């Protein structure tokens, strides 16, 4: 948990506004519209969680 | 008195305190847009009379050549 | 301390539209909809409310005889609500809506079938 | 959770959480008052319509029936609640949000920070 | 005698069209194209009108309605396959979810 | 010293002639 | 093709020209023509800015809105212009080209 | 025609006063309790004060329409609509201002949960009532009335009691909005006759006989709901029983008079001829009302539903004077109508009180109060002799000249009428003795509290009114007798 | 179905089409008929009219 | 030549800004240097932008639409009625489409050319409003209807979409044949199918006797399928079902625009036409069973599209009654009645888009809304009782003139069946407030705050309905006008 607490705190302003950008972008999704232009957009790695953390 | 200019400034004030409020904002949450929807409602509501009198003058018209059609009837 | 949750705990066993046994947890007092939905067996967005003026059959749940004697009877407005929910319109003697069932101590042990999901949500 | 429910945090509606309270995967039902400096562990469960005294500790897995005073390290049973001590707790839960409506309105939607790092990067070229 | 006759074929063609949507409760593919007979049995009444009036009118609005029947068959048959593909079957059992 | 989004400067000047635009246009009716 | 101009209502002002020609009509522009045809333009601009930001398209956005304000400002203006001409709309100006020339 | 009087006090302000009183709280914060508080308090007292100096300028000379000012609806002009009073309609504005600061003042303790949309909801409701009230229109009169409906409705779902207030509010509304509908439907047979819908213009047209009993019936249909009349009747005691006590105050003390203030300004002097042959259907309907109603209110159990009761054995007397087309019969049942409204409010006010603090209203619960509230019961006692029409209180002095009334025309239906008074006198001291006299019960009840300074300040105008006008009504029929005369008179000229 | 129910319901058909054109000639013989009968009650309905417009 | 296109500037406008937002949004939407962006907020925008601007075009070339009138006769016809019609539809489309953006951005419906869709069937009933020929109505009418029918099942992925989409299609062509049915009855009978000639061979004759057979059935199948179009009993059963399963803002879109364009067609096809009572029969009927059904099945409803769809068809009916009597105050009241419907549907459909962001899908799910949002409960609350008729709220007119039109017609049946149904809308209305303000709900739903676009068109839409009755003379004297430009 100490890493990423650590990771998120020492980000500096422009890291902070690009991954605000990126959440607001891959909050929500249309799966159906990206199946029919025959794309799959993927979470990018920042906004991914390391497996050590989850509940599962 | 009562004029247009004054009841369409208070209703574009209450439409953006009302629409603050619609959104669980502040009432005074954007003062200018207070300001732009005072002047707005008193710019509608200055058009809306006057584009009442024209109607009225127009259906004035319209109403006469109806009764000069059915009065054609009775000759 | 003298009151304890798992004095209210009511042990469960639910059998998934595969037919795989999950045992489940629930707290006495509250609904069968609630227990299934604490593990996800039934989606608690697809029933928000534990209302009977707030369901289309998406809480239903299938039980067998030997534990429908200990529930109280279904009430008209849930067999309405069974029959005209079911796809082809006939009621199922065996179908209990979740939202209805409060669970007991006297339920302890009880197997609840959960059928497959009808479509809930309205564009 | 020690019980096996989910161990979210839930509080829920119109409920007081006094200063100094340390909650921990425990459920609060609407309408109730924690005291201050409590303490509810993992999978304590708080029914609707209680309160607990100041200074209370609740262990994990344990419960506080509704319509109930409770209070002490560990927490026990001291009374039963008056129905009109039960209207009480909504009231206490508005007044406190009117109070931090005051609050509120001392903060407009953007600091001036930003300004004192301008000049702070300015004087530094 | 001519012209009845005439009109008596697009009777029977919008009759069958009729009768295909009273048979065929369990067959949504069926419905539609009874739907396409009645909309021949309408262009061909247009034709011979147009030419028993001896007025272009009638073919003009023939060829019109020939476009419309195109599209609205091709949209038909998507909303078709579109519903067979989230079912995946066409039986009236599986469309009926909404009701009340 | 100078604002580099071309794209802006050119969207900040169609406001200004949709601003100036408009005054002149009830001005002159 | 046999075309006729002849309106349901008739003018209610001077008919400078009955059917006055594309170009006729474009050089008889005002500068209040002028004025509702950028302003038509310069909205449709802030708009199509404005509304491409999000998906990252404000350049072509601006383009795209552009080109519809281009199109219904000049349209707007050759109404304006075209009904003075024609006596629809109040036209003393047109009317003092048409004396003096 | 620009009707505008010269007076300085008009009916306008009035109206506007608890507009403005609304318009102002709808922006101030529900943090502010004591602001909120104090300004709807203030604006109610305002508009009490504006309608006592309108009587003041009251002359009780003329039969015309006074205070006449005009609201135009259109620049065409053709609908043009008229507000004033007369004699018979001046005292029944100042009830109404007078009620709606009560009202404001009884749940002053339980603001901090109640908020602005308590205050706001009666001032827009004192708003439509005094507008109801002062209108000389039947159109107008049908808007503004069927407008009360929402503030009711509301008063009742949001600060009733118990889950009773639903279906209670229900059937209130959806009875209501029959009767109004009814109304709704004779005001267009008007208007296709006349081409106007005015009331000092309908005052001078002639109706036809079969006209005017169809017309007749309409407007008993919807003025019999609102009396009530029986069969009809039986939404007032949920409605009643299940409002808070503000809300019990003013559906009985105001709302109930719109029936027979429509009865007294529409029906009995347009339709003059339907009036006469439906005299005995009136009288038929009044005197079954009286003695069933009664008999059922000794059977009654709670608090609430005796008074409530009471309410329909009263309005149904009213009903009787009105249609003996007299001075006594006319001039009583608008005295009874001004006396009820006080004397049912108060009642409704002392249980109340005594719900606030048990929060019960079964009788069998309470029982010897006389030994811990004594202030409370002095006060209970008073308002109930004034429930048994006492000579000396105000009720008296309504019920002996309707029976005045009543006698001239028909003695039958003045001996049935009668029978009111052993009726109203035993279930009134029944509840009296059951909740006030005997012992305490103190496994029911332990824990008691007399009257607090504003339950005591409350009472003090009602007992005012009620010895004022029971001693003396001379100050009252003075200013009624011209009014009254003249609605005797219509229609005849010998 | 088979080829030969196929050409009888053919066969049907066309004695069907041929007994409906016996009907169009029937339709057609009765016209003076109609119109001797539709003059007869708009007669009778005409001569009512102005008895009752007498009064 | 080019002067003559001036009676078609709006239409060609929005017809060539339709194609330019089609290609922008495909170019656009498959690139991959953008990473292909959604598009559905960007199109809207500029969409909603090209609908003012064509709203703008044709507000103020008011006499020119009327220009080179020979020429253009025999395509389309434009007066002061149609002028008005097309302002309305175009108002009701701008709003609908800025109601649309915060179920583009939040849903993610990325879709643009669900924008396109709605532009073009707005280009449709344009034409539908202007249609002068059963030829012209019959290709706009399909137009709309062949949108109509691929925005329905947008959400090509759901049950309930493609649900009520093939039950859309299905009963829309049926109902399409049996009109166009009709029409050629009609032509074969008269020779005919421009409206004035046939205004010119009907009038004078209606039923005397030897009554043409075939013009009956014509006049009988082209009416059948303007009732199905406006939702009239008994073709009513699609709209339910298909309201309900539509993505909200394409049953916003259908409960307002499709209806002002027919009801204009309805009104220049019979009223300028010329028949016996027997189709103002057949709409009375309608009207009655209308209202009748529309009441108890909202009376029976537990969720609020289904409500809300039930309760259009019984104000359908409210307003067919004004079609019935035929008289100018009739037509004047039938615009009126549509008018404010229109707007009151808009204001109920803002809110009910608000609550879609948290999927309100019960009556019950609005409980304890009236602490959770007061002013939004009292907006819904005054929408509700606008909806019920009670004064002096706005939807009050339809009630007062449904019962002036019967005591004068002579019609006492209707009048009862008017009170009775009023009196069942008000129990089923005041039911939803009971539930935000009465009810206390164990559990709560917490909602979203709308957005900005919602809640300004909420602030004028509840100050229009609170205070129209106030100032109301603008709408009666350009409802009278457009009653008298129908005959002279
Ligand atoms: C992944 C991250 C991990 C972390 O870092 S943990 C984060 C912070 N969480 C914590 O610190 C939780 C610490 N857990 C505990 O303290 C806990 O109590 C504890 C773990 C001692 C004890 O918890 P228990 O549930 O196991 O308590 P007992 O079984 O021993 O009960 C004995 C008795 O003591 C009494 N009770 C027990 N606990 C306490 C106390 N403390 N005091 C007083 N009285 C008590 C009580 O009367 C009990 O009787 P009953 O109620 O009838 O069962
Ligand atoms: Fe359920």
């Amino acid at each position: 948990l100490a890493q990423i607490h650590a990771s998120e705190n020492s980000k500096s302003f422009e890291q902070i506004e690009v991954e605000r950008a990126l959440r607001k972008k891959y909050a929500r999704k249309d799966e159906d519209y990206d199946s029919m232009l025959g794309i799959t957009r993927e979470t990018p790695p920042e906004l991914i969680l390391p497996d050590n953390v989850l509940p599962g | 008195p009562i004029s247009a200019t004054m009841v369409g400034a208070l209703l574009g004030l209450g439409t953006q305190m009302y629409s603050n409020a619609l959104r669980k904002l502040p009432y005074m949450r954007h003062p200018w847009e207070h300001v732009v929807g005072m002047g707005l409602g008193a710019v509608f509501a200055n058009q809306l009379v006057k584009w009442d009198v024209k109607l009225k003058e127009d259906l004035d018209v319209m109403l006469a050549k109806a009764r000069a059609a059915n009065e054609r009837r009775y000759f | 301390g003298s009151k304890k949750v798992s004095d209210r705990i009511v042990k469960l066993s639910a059998i998934d539209p595969d037919g795989y046994k999950q045992d489940i947890i629930g707290l006495s007092g509250q609904t069968l909809l609630r227990a299934l939905t604490h593990t996800g067996l039934i989606d608690p967005a697809s029933h928000r409310l534990d209302d009977i003026e707030a369901c289309s059959a998406e809480c239903e749940v299938q039980i067998a005889e030997e534990w429908l004697e200990k529930l109280p009877p279904r009430t008209y407005d849930e067999e309405y609500v069974l029959k005209r929910s079911s796809r082809s319109r006939i009621l199922n003697k065996h179908s209990r809506l979740g939202c209805q069932v409060v669970l007991t101590q006297e339920l302890q042990g009880m197997v609840v079938a959960v059928p497959e999901a009808k479509p809930w949500d309205i564009p | 959770s020690p019980t096996g429910l989910p161990a979210q945090t839930l509080i829920d509606r119109y409920v007081t959480v006094g200063a100094y309270s340390l909650l921990r995967s425990c459920t609060i039902e609407p309408e109730c008052i924690i005291g201050q400096h409590s303490i509810l562990m993992e999978g304590s469960l708080v029914e609707t319509r209680s309160i607990l005294e100041a200074g209370s500790v609740l262990p994990p897995g344990r419960r506080i029936p509704s319509g109930e005073l409770w209070g002490g390290n560990p927490a026990r049973f001291i009374r039963t609640l008056t129905n009109e001590e039960t209207l009480e707790i909504p009231k206490l839960a508005v007044a406190i949000n009117h109070l931090s409506g005051d609050y509120f309105s001392e903060f407009l939607p953007y600091s001036t920070i930003y300004l004192e790092v301008e000049k702070f990067k300015k004087s530094l070229g | 005698m001519d012209l009845i006759k005439y009109f008596t074929f697009s009777m029977i063609i919008f009759i069958l069209g009729i009768w295909g949507i009273l048979l065929n409760r369990r067959n949504i593919l069926i419905m539609l194209m009874s739907i396409e007979l009645m909309l021949l049995a309408v262009n061909l009444n247009f034709l011979v009108f147009s030419v028993s009036l001896d007025d272009m009118m009638g073919q003009v609005f023939a060829l019109l309605v020939l476009t419309v029947a195109a599209a609205e068959s091709a949209i038909g048959l998507a909303i078709f396959v579109i519903t067979f593909r989230v079912r995946g079957t066409i039986a009236v059992e599986f469309i009926n979810s909404i009701q009340g | 010293k100078v604002s580099e989004d071309k794209n802006r400067n050119y969207a900040v000047v169609a406001g200004v002639v949709a601003i100036v635009g408009s005054i002149g246009w009830y001005l002159k009716a | 093709m046999n075309t006729d101009i002849t309106a349901l209502e008739k003018a209610q002002y001077p008919v400078v020209d009955r059917n006055p020609a594309f170009t006729k009509v474009v050089g008889n522009f005002s500068t209040l023509d002028y004025l509702r045809f950028s302003t038509i333009t310069g909205i449709s601009v802030t708009v199509g800015y404005l509304s491409g930001i999000k998906p990252g398209i404000k350049g072509p956005s601006m383009v795209t809105g552009g080109l519809i304000g281009l199109m219904g400002g000049f349209m707007y203006a050759y109404q304006n212009s075209a009904g003075r001409l024609m006596g629809f709309f109040p036209n003393d100006g047109e009317v003092a080209s048409y004396q003096k020339r | 025609l620009e009707h505008f009087c010269e007076c300085y006090f008009n009916l306008s302000g009035l109206i506007l006063c608890p507009v403005l009183g609304s318009i102002i709280l709808l922006f101030i914060p529900n943090s502010r309790i004591r602001l909120i508080r104090l300004i709807g308090l203030c604006a109610s007292l305002i508009t009490f004060l504006y309608s006592l100096v309108l009587w003041i300028q009251f002359d009780s000379s003329t039969a015309k329409f006074q205070f006449v000012e005009s609201l135009r609806w259109l620049p065409y002009e053709n609908i043009n609509f008229y507000l004033g009073i007369d004699g018979i309609s001046l005292f029944f504005v100042i009830l109404t201002t007078f009620l709606i600061p009560i009202c404001i003042l009884v749940g002053w303790s339980g603001m901090r949960s109640y908020g602005k949309e308590y205050i706001i909801a009666f001032l827009i409701c004192e708003f439509l009532m005094i507008a109801v009230f002062c209108m000389l229109d039947l159109l107008l009169f049908y808007v503004f009335f069927e407008s009360v409906l929402i503030p009711m409705f509301i008063i009742i779902g949001v600060w009733g009691s118990r889950q009773r207030k639903i279906k209670a509010a229900y059937q209130f509304f959806l009875y209501t909005l029959l009767g109004s509908l009814f109304m709704l439907l004779a005001i267009l047979l008007i208007l296709f006759q006349t081409g106007t819908t005015d009331l000092q213009i309908l005052l001078t047209t002639e109706f036809s006989e079969r006209r005017q009993i169809f017309l007749w019936i309409a407007f008993f249909a919807s003025f019999a709901v609102k009396v009530p009349m029986v069969p009809v009747h039986i939404w007032l005691p949920e409605a009643h029983v299940e409002a808070p006590t503000a809300g019990s105050v003013i559906l009985a003390g105001i709302l109930l008079k719109f029936g027979t203030y429509g009865f007294l300004r529409f029906s009995i002097p347009m339709f003059p001829e339907a009036t006469l042959c439906f005299t005995p259907f009136i009288y038929t309907l009044s005197a079954i009302a009286i003695i069933y109603t009664s008999l059922t209110t000794l059977r009654q159990i709670d608090l609430k539903k005796i008074i409530a009761y009471s309410s329909v054995a009263h309005m149904n007397l009213v009903t009787i004077g009105m249609f003996s087309l007299n001075i006594q019969g006319i001039g009583g049942s608008i005295l009874l109508m001004l006396s009820h409204g006080l004397v049912s409010s108060a009642l409704f006010l002392c249980v109340g009180v005594l719900y606030d603090r048990h929060k019960t209203r079964l009788v069998r619960y309470y029982g010897g109060l006389v030994s811990t509230m004594p202030n409370f019961s002095t006060i209970f006692f008073f308002f109930t002799l004034a429930n048994m029409s006492l000579p000396g209180t105000s009720s008296f002095i309504g019920e002996f000249l309707i029976l005045v009334g009543a006698f001239q025309r028909n003695s039958l239906v003045a001996t049935l009428a009668a029978l009111g008074m052993i009726l109203g006198a035993a279930y009134s001291l029944w509840l009296y003795n059951r909740v006030v006299s005997g012992n305490l019960k103190p496994d029911f009840l332990h824990k008691f509290s007399d009257l607090n300074g504003r339950e005591v300040f409350i009472f003090i105008p009602f007992l005012v009114g009620l010895v004022w006008m029971g001693v003396y009504p001379k100050v009252f029929l003075d200013c009624m007798h011209t009014s009254v005369s003249n609605l005797v008179q219509h229609g005849k000229f010998h | 179905v088979k080829v030969l129910t196929y050409f009888g319901m053919t066969l049907a058909a066309f004695a069907f089409w041929q007994s409906m054109d016996k009907v169009h000639v029937w339709i057609a013989l009765h016209q003076d008929e109609k119109q001797e009968r539709m003059e007869k009650e708009a007669e009778v309905r005409r001569v009512r009219a102005e008895l009752l417009r007498k009064a | 030549m080019f002067n003559l296109f001036l009676a078609v500037f709006p239409e060609i406008f929005i017809i060539n800004a339709t194609f330019i937002l089609l290609i922008h949004g495909v170019v656009f939407s498959t690139s991959k240097k953008y990473d292909y962006p959604p598009l559905a907020s960007n199109v809207g925008w500029l969409g909603l932008l090209s609908v003012l601007i064509t709203l703008l075009l044709l507000a103020a070339g008011a006499p020119l639409l009327t220009i080179a009138h020979l020429f253009w006769n025999n395509l389309f016809r434009r007066d002061n009625f149609t002028y008005f019609c097309q302002i309305f539809l175009l108002l009701s489309t701008a709003g609908t489409i800025s109601m649309c953006f915060d179920f583009f951005d939040q849903e993610r419906f990325d879709a643009f050319e669900f924008i396109v869709l709605i532009l073009l069937s707005t280009c449709g009933m344009l034409f539908m409003i202007s249609a002068y020929d059963l030829i012209a109505m019959y290709l706009a009418i399909e137009l709309q209807s062949l949108c109509f029918y691929v925005i329905a099942a947008s959400k090509r992925k759901s049950e309930f979409s493609t649900e009520a989409g093939l039950k859309y299609l299905i009963l829309g062509a049926f109902s399409s044949g049996i009109l166009l049915f009709g029409c050629s009855m009609i032509y074969g009978s008269t020779g005919a199918t421009h409206f004035d000639q046939l205004a010119k061979i009907l009038t004078g004759y209606e039923i005397t006797g030897a009554r043409s057979s075939g013009i009956f059935m014509g006049i009988l199948f082209i009416a059948v399928g303007f009732l199905f179009k406006i939702t009239a009993v008994p073709f009513h059963m699609w709209a339910p079902d298909i309201y309900e399963g539509s993505p909200t803002p394409v049953t916003a879109f259908l409960s307002i625009a499709p209806k002002i364009s027919i009801f204009a067609n309805i009104l220049r096809v019979f009223i300028y036409g010329s028949y016996g009572a027997t189709l103002q029969q057949i709409f009375f009927f309608c009207s009655i069973a209308s209202m009748i059904l529309g009441a108890l099945a909202a009376m029976a409803q537990t969720k609020v599209k289904r409500l809300l769809a039930y309760s259009s068809i019984g104000h359908v009916g409210y307003i067919c009654i004004g079609f019935s009597c035929g008289t100018i105050e009739g037509i004047q009241s039938l615009l009126i009645g549509i008018f404010i419907y229109a707007l009151m549907t808009m204001d109920a459909f803002a809110i009910v888009l608000a609550l879609r962001q948290t999927r309100v899908k019960y009556i019950a799910d609005l409980g304890a809304l009236a602490k959770t949002n007061p002013i939004l409960a009292i907006t819904f609350s005054i929408t509700m009782f606008s909806y019920a008729g009670i004064p002096p709220l706005a939807g009050f007119c339809s009630k007062f003139y449904l019962f002036f039109a019967a005591l004068g017609c002579g019609a006492y049946f209707l009048a009862l069946v008017g009170v009775v149904t009023s009196v069942i809308g008000c129990f089923y209305y005041i039911r939803l407030v009971k539930r935000m303000f009465f009810d206390t709900p164990r559990t709560w739903i917490l909602y979203e705050p709308m957005d900005r676009n919602k809640s300004l068109l909420l602030a004028m839409t509840s100050f229009f309905i609170t205070l129209f009755l106030l100032y109301p003379s603008p709408l009666f004297s350009v409802t009278h006008q457009m009653a008298l430009s129908l005959y002279l």
